[PDB]
């Protein structure tokens, strides 16, 4: 009706809520939270011990058939004890659906790799380790995949600086490409682009 | 058309520049006008996206149609206000015609 | 409040000028949430997980 | 069989990859940022911020730009709680200064005080 | 050798500084009468140990911890600092 | 621009210049701002 | 104060893994110097390996020690299979980088950085 | 729930005190109602109508800034009526608001723009022509473009209630109502840049800051002001390593929301007359630039040449505690005790031994809590503008009774002028005064003695007379022991920290024993010169501005400024605060304690600290309140100090108490940064001629 | 107009010129420091004051949507022309 607002269908929300209840009652040992967004996306937040059973159940169950892992990633929220939120987006071609599975980790608690469930998880978990430092148990070959050889630090972390700590240049005395502490001719000018007025009253957190 | 600079040092182009390729410093002029004292565009940093020319409220900064301006040193692509004003004076006969042909779409 | 107004409207209207200023300096505020949007790219499924 | 005991400080500085200078010589500040006095909006005073001490910015000889040498100059981290920021700073091995949140004091407001019979709060104009 | 400065660090509300507080309120005035040229800096804080600092000629400093000392022994420590 | 000449402005260059790179007429960048911090000038007369 | 281990229950087998990694690096240094045409000697490479281990020698958390061993094994594999180049190997020596002096007078003369 | 009423914001219960407005209840719940004319420290106006909200089961929206909640009200802050009201009011403002956003200094700092984006519509229906208003010329500090004004009367209420000048107002009627002055009048008081702060639109902008930067450009550094001894918390806005602006910071116990004009606009003096390189005298006698090694070598050689009493140091006003303790340690290691300050405090009696003897013991919240205030020998309006602003706030709200001994100066409130002679202190101590019967009627008196009054020759006599008077007041009124009556108001930022560290106040020791080597730690007051110094005196000036102390120095050492160093300053209350680094010192200038420590290492007596935290540890082990930041820990022993003061046997003079700052022209230039500021020079020229 | 330093270097419209002892003139040695010849302050000083009849005038810089945002200038002060804050054109009210 309204030309500027997205149309909303409630049938997808009902179906995803029913399937979330289904998965939650099937796996109460690991499922910690089930939510359906207003964008009609199902998220299941599980304990890190249940990554392998949850992913295996979602891939091999007759009513799930999430045989395709869309992607695997991490989100660094450095204000909780377990700062890395590991996100698995999965696609079911049989039922034309998508699901999201979340779990948590910190810098010193590795989680189980799901290479035995999906083979794309090999390179995806290599990227997660390279960019966040989240180790993965039982990985066939875990190593860096995008950073330079000998790169120190995991650059997608929040506390890692945007420009990094070292920069490369060709030194003619040693006839090599060498790493120096980073100096910028012009510093990256950060901007404070946050309005002091609340934009969304639906997301107003209660005062502390 | 009077010859006064269109730029009013509002830094909208600097704010919207996705590559942070624009550096602007400003102060009131001798007649009290709000004008820039530094307008630098690092063309080695610029991504040629037109966000500056579509964020400029007075059509001061534009991407004129010159593309054959390759240089032999890295420094010559670090434009300042004198270079940009000279480019505006050089290409005004074409930029004004392009804006005349284009401005009804934007 | 999301898309910039036309340039004539910006140069003739106060609300349009304010919105042009804020969209091209701060940008629109996106309400908090996460999504995975997948699009049939020519090379396959191109996905964006936006938080 | 899957639970051990660690009675230590939870130090991950050897794993973060930060050079030793930018750990030992750095000071961080944990604070709720003050409300910008040009505005009356208070939505930027809700979250704790951790920033670093300001280092040298000099003038570029070629162009006059603000050249810098420290990488942690634009690094600002957002935390929901002061103790969370404390935990992150101690975990990453940075010395910190903590400023307590300046909540504005509750104030007794009365519109009728502008028209007082005897008190000095009576205004002379509107 | 040669006393230059006395500093007394104490607490306003602490049992360990009670003798120091008593010493100040019943003996500091006549002490200042006795030595009206010597800086006896009384500094009080919330979470400091009761302390005495004696600064001498070339920057030397002797530190005496007088936590949980009563008024008479704080007086005796002060006299030991003043004499030598 | 013979049947439709462009608009004439007094600030438009009357003589077009080609690419002047690697010539003495080339463009050299510089900071266009003045000095911001002014140093104290000591007096030229001795105190004693 | 009770956490989940990664590989080592306590510091002893963590130090055992550290000794195994040091053994592997010590054996691999001469092969690296022979294979990549390095100006350094075998003594300098083993000294650099010992310097890196002693740089990390102050940690007492078994999980951190295990992750350090994992990272060291990753770098060891990057040196065994020739993925690190001559530049990547020589980046450990910082021979083009002048060192900042550690004394107050030199830091005062150089600049404002402490 | 005694004396509390339960109200609801969007159905959520909250208990509020009676008289709480709808806006205050909503901000207690946690939501900020839009506003333009309401300010938490101004009176309620209620004219901008942006705060209109819907109360449930009520047909008419109410103004939340003025309407108090009654009982059980459900405040629907996000209902359709509230949203429509906000959209309508925003449309009415932007109908006549001028399209000036690119050329307006309120670029990203605009309440009108932000509240438009958050609550107004996205387009305009206004098809008519806009109004335009001629600009005013109220002064060279505040630039007026009154076409942008939304007639919210915030500036009028501020100038009436806090500045206390009654010079602004509205002339006209209807759509032609214009804010300003009817006559061509220069609106120049102290605390006059706060109208630039509180004007929500860019109608009242800053003329020194004009067109310079944008708020998204500016980095914010939270620091402390050192232009006086109030210690106002400020934000230094720096862009690309250059100080761009000074804004206040919200600190309820010191400066609330405002700063003085000197604090706000004297920052441009940090860009002129700056010492950038170390300098030494030639063989001709002229100062020439040299290296740090050479300059410190010369100073160290002369220092190890000279012995204890021959070496002395004098501290100025803009000096941090770290440099003060470093210089004290250096002179103590060469066995020198002549560590003096330019400002004079009486050493007779207790002196600086008891910390309550030289502090604002009641503090600024105690000014808010007091009922009678007796100001002796001070002009607080210019010596401590935020302290006087707090006095005026208490005078407005708590009906404070203010009396003044000293010359009659305009304090922007009505007081009782008891006279200017210091013998009135003896009269009040004897108990024969109309103010004596006022005081015995009073309950929580406060007696504030000025450091400017202590600067006189009979400063000790004045201090002991005031102490005797305060003792008589305490024994005749029966006040509680928790209430502090005696207070000393300082005008020097470094003075309280120096007295805590143990500096002997005043240069009387220098005059008694003229030193052969002299350190001037930012000393630019000219209290000691080469006329009363010996002929072959070696002078080293360590400072940031070359004003009075640099030209008379043999060696010049460029130090940092308060915007350039992380430093410790103690205000009049005894509260210690630290400034953070906003920019770096220009040229070869260094941090002051680092300069002193490097000099000590070259001289061969190395101080036991190398980093700033170690210097703070030294500060703690000297007097451990310079590390208790933002702490207001109480002092005692006024009885002991008063007994010693009673045994002091000096006599007051017949000269009337005349403060040095009688007018705002005397206010605008007090220290080296103010004297180097061009903006302050323009202010002086305006209040003198224009 | 373009003026030269005692060093002979052209002074820009921002007033920028290197000092005699400034080493950064070596970037102009064997090259040229290019300065925009048309000074906008002088060019806008050359414009005649527009004599209008109304108390409030509207300026958009000319060309409609090709100019600057449309603002209104109040010509009440008879001792000073009203200057457009964007384009610098001056207007004066004709009281005859
Ligand atoms: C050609 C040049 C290439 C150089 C390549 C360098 C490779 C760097 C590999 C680094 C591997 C590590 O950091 S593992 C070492 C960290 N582990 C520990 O510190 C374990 C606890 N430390 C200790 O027990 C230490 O006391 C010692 C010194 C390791 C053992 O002492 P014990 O005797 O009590
Ligand atoms: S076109 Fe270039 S200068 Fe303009 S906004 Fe895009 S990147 Fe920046
Ligand atoms: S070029 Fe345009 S967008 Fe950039 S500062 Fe100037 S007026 Fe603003
Ligand atoms: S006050 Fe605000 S809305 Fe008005 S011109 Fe300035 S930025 Fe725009
Ligand atoms: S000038 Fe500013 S503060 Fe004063 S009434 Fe107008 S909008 Fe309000
Ligand atoms: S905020 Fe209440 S009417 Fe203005
Ligand atoms: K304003
Ligand atoms: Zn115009």
């Amino acid at each position: 009706k309204r030309p500027t607002v997205r149309p909303r269908s409630d049938v997808t929300h009902k179906q995803l809520s029913a399937f979330g209840e289904y998965v939650a009652e099937i796996l109460p040992k690991y499922v910690q939270q089930v939510q359906v967004s207003c964008l009609d996306e199902l998220e299941i937040c599980i304990h890190p011990d249940g990554v392998i059973p949850t992913l295996t159940f979602l891939r091999d169950h007759t009513n799930a058939q999430f045989k395709s892992l869309a992607d695997l990633t991490a989100v660094d929220v450095p204000t909780r004890q377990n700062r890395f939120e590991i996100v698995y987006n999965l696609l079911s071609l049989r039922f034309n659906s998508r699901i999201r599975v979340k779990t948590y980790a910190d810098e010193l608690t590795p989680i189980d790799s799901i290479v035995s469930v999906h083979i794309a998880a090999n390179w995806y978990e290599r990227e997660v380790w390279d960019m966040f430092g989240v180790f993965f148990f039982n990985h066939p070959d875990l190593r860096r995949i995008l950073t330079d050889y000998g790169f120190e630090g995991h650059p997608f972390r929040k506390d890692f600086p945007l420009t990094g700590y070292v920069e490369l240049r060709y030194d003619d005395e040693v006839k090599r490409v060498v790493a120096e502490p980073v100096e910028l001719a012009q510093e990256f000018r950060k901007f404070d682009l946050n309005s002091p007025w609340e934009a969304f009253p639906a997301y107003r957190q209660p005062p502390e | 058309p009077s010859g006064e600079e269109r730029c009013i040092a509002c830094k909208l182009c600097e704010a919207i520049c996705p590559a942070q390729a624009i550096t602007i410093e400003a102060e009131p002029r001798a007649d009290g006008s709000r004008r820039t004292t530094r307008y630098d565009i690092d063309m080695t940093k610029c991504i040629y996206c037109g966000f500056c020319q579509e964020a400029c409220p007075v059509d001061a900064i534009v991407e004129g149609p010159n593309f054959e301006f390759s240089t032999e040193t890295h420094e010559e692509l670090l434009y300042n206000k004198e270079k940009l004003l000279n480019n505006g004076d050089k290409w005004e006969a074409e930029i004004a015609a392009n804006i005349q042909a284009d401005y009804l779409y934007r | 409040k999301v898309s910039p107004p036309k340039r004539a409207e910006m140069k003739t209207s106060m609300e349009s000028l304010i919105h042009h200023f804020k969209l091209y300096t701060e940008g629109y505020q996106v309400p908090p949430g996460a999504t995975y949007t997948a699009i049939e790219a020519p090379k396959g499924e191109f996905g964006v997980y936006l938080v | 069989t899957q639970l051990i005991t660690v009675d230590e400080k939870l130090d991950i500085t050897t794993l973060t990859g930060v050079p030793e200078e930018h750990i030992k010589t750095r000071k961080v500040r944990i604070f709720v940022p003050a409300r910008n006095n040009m505005q009356s909006g208070v939505n930027n005073t809700k979250k704790w911020k951790m920033e670093f001490d300001t280092r040298e910015r000099w003038e570029n000889p070629l162009m006059g730009w603000a050249s810098t040498a420290d990488p942690l100059s634009n690094m600002v981290l957002t935390f929901s709680a002061k103790e969370d920021a404390i935990a992150f700073a101690e975990k990453n091995g940075w010395s910190y200064d903590v400023e307590e949140k300046k909540v504005p004091k509750p104030k007794s407001k009365s519109y009728g005080a502008n028209f007082s019979w005897n008190k000095r709060t009576r205004v002379s104009t509107k | 050798l040669g006393l230059r400065e006395i500093r007394v660090h104490l607490c306003q509300r602490s049992p360990g500084s009670q003798g120091v507080r008593d010493f100040i309120v019943q003996r500091y005035v006549e002490l200042k009468k006795a030595h009206p040229n010597l800086p006896i800096l009384i500094r009080e804080c919330s979470e400091v140990q009761p302390k005495l600092w004696a600064r001498y000629a070339f920057g030397q400093e002797k530190t005496v911890s007088l936590n949980n000392l009563s008024a008479d022994e704080v007086t005796r420590a002060m006299q030991n600092v003043l004499s030598g | 621009p013979t049947t439709n000449p462009p608009t004439a402005r007094k600030f438009i260059w009357t003589n077009h210049k080609f690419n002047v790179s690697a010539t003495p007429e080339q463009y050299v960048p510089y900071s266009t701002t003045r000095k911001k911090i002014h140093e104290w000038v000591p007096p030229s007369t001795p105190y004693k | 104060t009770s956490v989940k281990p990664i590989f080592s229950r306590d510091l002893n087998e963590a130090k055992r893994r550290v000794r195994e990694l040091y053994r592997a690096w010590y054996r691999e240094v001469p092969n690296t110097v022979h294979l990549m045409q390095l100006d350094i000697t075998v003594k300098q490479g083993r000294d650099k390996v010992r310097e890196m281990f002693m740089k990390n020698a102050h940690v007492t958390d078994p999980r951190v020690v295990d992750l350090l061993v994992i990272k060291g094994k990753m770098e060891l594999q990057e040196t065994i299979k020739v993925w690190k180049q001559r530049t990547h190997v020589m980046r450990f020596f910082h021979e083009t980088e002048t060192p900042r002096p550690k004394d107050f007078l030199s830091k005062f003369y150089m600049g404002h950085d402490p | 729930a005694s004396n509390l009423i339960e109200v609801f914001v969007d159905g959520q219960s909250v208990m509020v005190e009676p008289g709480t407005t709808v806006l205050q209840a909503c901000e207690k719940v946690g939501m900020q109602i839009p506003r333009f004319c309401y300010h938490e420290r101004l009176s309620v106006a209620g004219n901008c109508r942006m705060c209109l909200v819907e109360i449930e089961k009520a047909p008419k929206v109410v103004a939340a800034c003025a309407m108090p909640v009654m009982k059980g009200w459900n405040i629907l802050t996000n209902s359709e009526k509230s949203k429509k009201a906000r959209e309508g009011v925003m449309e009415f403002l932007l109908a006549n608001h001028p399209l000036d956003c690119p050329i307006c200094d309120q670029g990203g700092e605009c309440d009108l723009q932000d509240q438009s984006m958050m609550f107004g519509s996205d387009r305009s229906r206004f098809l008519e022509g806009k109004r335009a208003v001629e600009d005013k010329n109220i002064g060279p500090l505040v630039k007026t473009i009154m076409t942008r004004c939304i007639q919210c009367t915030r500036c009028i209420r501020f100038a009436s209630e806090i500045a206390g000048v009654d010079d602004l107002g509205t002339t006209g009627r209807g759509n032609d109502m214009q804010v300003g002055t009817y006559i061509e009048k220069m609106f120049m008081s102290e605390l006059s840049g706060n109208v630039i702060d509180i004007c929500p639109v860019g109608a009242l902008t800053s003329k020194p800051y004009a067109f310079t930067a944008r708020p998204w450009e500016t980095r914010k550094t939270e620091s402390i002001d050192v232009m006086d001894a109030v210690g106002s918390n400020i934000v230094v806005s720096t862009r690309t390593g250059e100080v761009m602006r000074i804004l206040p910071r919200m600190h309820e116990d010191i400066n609330e929301e405002w700063i003085s004009d000197k604090t706000r606009f004297a920052y441009d003096g940090l860009k002129r007359q700056r010492l950038t390189e170390p300098m030494v005298r030639n063989e001709k006698g002229l100062l020439t630039y040299t290296s740090w090694e050479d300059a410190l070598s010369r100073v160290a050689g002369m220092l190890q040449n000279f012995e204890g009493n021959a070496v002395a140091a004098i501290a100025g006003g803009l000096v941090d505690a770290e440099a003060l303790v470093a210089l004290k340690d250096l002179l103590n290691k060469v066995d020198s005790d002549n560590l003096c300050t330019e400002e004079i405090f009486p050493t007779e009696g207790a002196g600086t031994d008891l910390r309550s003897n030289y502090l604002l013991n009641t503090t600024i919240a105690g000014v808010e809590e007091a009922d009678v205030v007796l100001l002796v020998g001070t002009n607080p309006r210019f010596e401590a503008p935020l302290f006087n602003a707090r006095i005026r706030k208490s005078w407005l709200h708590n009906d404070l009774k203010v009396a003044l001994i000293g010359s009659p100066v305009d304090l922007t409130y009505r007081y009782d002028h008891l006279g200017d002679s210091p013998k009135i202190l003896q009269d009040i101590a004897s108990g024969r005064h109309s103010f004596c019967e006022v005081l015995k009627d009073a309950k929580k008196p406060m007696v504030v003695l000025g450091s400017s009054a202590l600067q006189r020759d009979d400063g000790a006599a004045i201090l002991v007379a005031v102490s005797n008077m305060v003792q008589k007041i305490r024994v005749t009124t029966g006040v509680a022991a928790e209430w502090k009556v005696m207070n000393i108001l300082h005008r020097i930022a470094s003075q309280v920290a120096a007295l805590d560290l143990g500096y002997k106040p005043g240069v009387e020791a220098i005059r008694k024993n003229p030193p052969k080597m002299l350190f001037l730690l930012g000393a630019d007051g000219g209290c000691i010169t080469r006329q009363d110094l010996p002929k072959d005196c070696f002078i080293v000036y360590q400072g940031h501005h070359g004003d009075v102390g640099a030209p008379m120095a043999d060696v010049i050492l460029p130090g940092a400024a308060y915007t350039e160093k992380s430093a410790t300053y103690v205000n009049t209350e005894g509260r210690a605060q630290q400034t953070k680094v906003a920019v770096t010192p220009p040229g070869l200038a260094r941090e002051d304690w680092k300069i002193i420590r490097a000099l000590s290492e070259i001289a061969g007596i190395t101080l036991p600290y190398d980093t700033l935290d170690q210097v703070r540890n030294r500060l703690e082990e000297v007097s451990p309140n310079l590390v208790r930041y933002d702490d207001i820990e109480e002092t005692n022993y006024f009885q002991q100090a008063s007994e010693l003061a009673k045994l002091v046997n000096q006599e007051v003079l017949a000269d009337p108490l005349v403060p040095p700052q009688l007018t705002i022209k005397d206010f605008y230039m007090t220290d080296s940064i103010s004297r180097a500021s061009q903006t302050m020079a323009k202010c002086v020229k305006a209040v003198t001629e224009g | 107009g373009v003026q030269v330093s005692p060093s002979g270097e052209k002074i820009t419209h921002t007033g920028q010129v290197y000092d005699e002892k400034d080493y950064r003139r070596v970037r102009f040695v064997d090259r040229q420091k290019e300065v925009n010849e048309n000074f906008a302050i002088d060019l806008i000083a050359q414009q005649p004051v527009n004599e209008v009849e109304h108390r409030i005038i509207a300026c958009d810089g000319g060309g409609g949507a090709l100019g600057h945002p449309k603002v209104y200038i109040n010509l009440d002060k008879e001792t000073k022309t009203g200057t457009c804050g964007y384009c610098g054109l001056q207007f004066k009210q004709h009281h005859h």
